[PDB]
Parts: structure tokens; sequence; C-alpha cells
């Protein structure tokens, strides 16, 4: 999982 | 070191061909990168579309040929925000045949909403640093700042 993407 | 000769010759055996970021809830191909961005030693850059950031799931898909063969080919990325590792992600592939061409699909989640980071704050200022390894030896790094556009 991501924050970015 | 037997161990760097072998790195060394998977590495000149190996490229990404190409690789897509798709929107998983659409369908929809929203960046597709057509440079290796396996090599090392050189910053590579690429622009996404900042709208990739409300997907609640990237396809990331892959396209790699290698001459070497690899038992466990695997990934560690890191996310580097100005220089300060924010996520760290891994991937593993598993054996790879000797001059093959495979496409790796992985499904990247996002974080929950309050959690995402704005366009405008990562914006040239992400480095993804992406370790390609077999098992446990070292294969390349590679760097790529990113642009949110
Ligand atoms: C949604 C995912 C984003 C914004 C970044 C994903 C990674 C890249 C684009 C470039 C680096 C990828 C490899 C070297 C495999």
């Amino acid at each position: 999982s991501s924050t970015i993407c | 070191s037997a161990k760097d000769e072998r790195a060394r010759e998977i590495l000149r055996g190996f490229k990404l061909n190409w690789m897509n970021l798709r929107d998983a809830e659409t369908g929809k191909i929203l960046w597709q990168g057509t440079e290796d961005l396996s090599v090392p030693g050189v910053e590579h850059e690429a622009r996404v579309p900042k709208k990739i950031l409300k997907c609640k799931a990237v396809s990331r898909e892959l396209n790699f040929s290698s001459t070497e063969q690899m038992e466990k080919f695997r990934l560690e990325q890191k996310v580097y925000f100005k220089g300060q590792c924010l996520e760290e992600w891994f991937f593993e592939f598993g054996f790879v045949i000797p001059n093959s061409t495979n496409t790796w699909q992985s499904l990247i989640e996002a974080a929950p909403e309050s959690q995402m980071m704005p366009a405008s704050v990562l914006t040239g200022n992400v480095i993804i640093e992406t370790k390609f390894f077999d098992d446990d030896l070292l294969v390349s790094t590679s760097r790529v700042r990113l642009f949110y556009v």
C-alpha cells in the first residue's frame, strides 16, 4: 500500500 | 568476487522493456514508461499524471527480459521524500527462465485518503530507489525522480 500511488 | 561477477552478468543480460501504471478501477493506462529504468548510476525521471493519487489501486505491469536465469527475482523499492524514507515496498516474481521475456503484474493499493500526499508537495521531491535481487544477490540499484503533472 502507498501514500504516493 | 564470484558474487560480483555473477551480479554483473545478470545485469548485462537484464532489461526492462516497458512498464504500465493502470487505474485498477477504470482499466485505463495512466502512465507507460519505455525506458530501461533498471539501469544504475544515473537518475532517471518519470512524469506521472497527478490524478494517479486519486486511484484506489494501481496495476503495475512490468515487462522484462533476462538472458540469465534467476532463482528468485524480487524487488525492494524505497520511496524517499527529500531524502527521507517514507515507505518500503516488496515484490517477488520468483523463478526466471533463462532467455525469457516476462510480464509481471502487481497491485499497489492506495493508503486511506487522509494519508495520501498532495501532488504539489510530492512533485520533483520523490525518489524511488529500486533494488533488483536474485534471492540475496543484489543485481542493480536504480533511482527514479518523480514529477506529478
Ligand atoms: C503509483 C506508483 C508510482 C507513482 C511510482 C511507481 C514506480 C515508478 C513509476 C518508477 C520505478 C519503477 C521500477 C524501477 C520498476
